[PDB]
């Protein structure tokens, strides 16, 4: 699965 | 309710069986991840073969055992099955849980 | 316009410049990233130190030297400055572009 929490 | 995307994060806060999480909005994320330090302890986890891929990627993540009863303040309900994890700054609510919550997204 | 929350990913296709770009709508970051591989090679990039914190791993991108207007299929508009990294599979418009669309966030 894609998990996009960056900032 | 309504939530304005904003430069601060969207948060929700709900129940997962009996215990309250508050958590990011995440509508890029597959799949819902609470953080291992918010993760009781007595709650059963097991391995997965599968991996979380976006920045990087983490291979064979644990996830909860069971399946576990979301509930809102308004008390609509279901079930999620999240991912737990060490070392994440927030918990993550993804697109599994989000979509049992009838949110649409809209414009002006 | 109005987009439910599904499993399906969540996706807009709007103008950068004079370029058309389709992406993932990440409420999760309140930065946006475009792939390098859709990156156009005479538009400048530069060294930033931001860190993008990822899934146990941080990346440190680069980021478009100039602001760019970004338009949508209803002639609205505004400016950001996207991140450009390589090895994304999807573009990611975070939070700093959906609150100039002003999207929100609803449930019956």
């Amino acid at each position: 699965p894609y998990v996009f929490a960056m900032h | 309710w309504v939530q304005p995307i904003t430069a601060q994060k969207p948060s929700l806060t709900l129940w997962l069986d009996d215990k309250m999480f508050t958590g990011l909005i995440n509508t890029g994320a597959d799949v819902t991840i609470i953080k291992l330090e918010d993760w009781p302890p007595n709650w059963p986890i097991t391995d997965t073969l599968t991996n979380l891929r976006g920045i990087g990627q983490s291979n064979n993540p644990k996830q909860s055992s069971k399946y576990l009863t979301w509930r809102d303040k308004e008390n609509n309900s279901g079930l999620i099955k999240p991912f737990v994890i060490p070392n994440l700054p927030v918990n993550l609510w993804g697109r599994d849980l989000l979509s049992q919550m009838k949110i649409m997204m809209a414009s002006p």
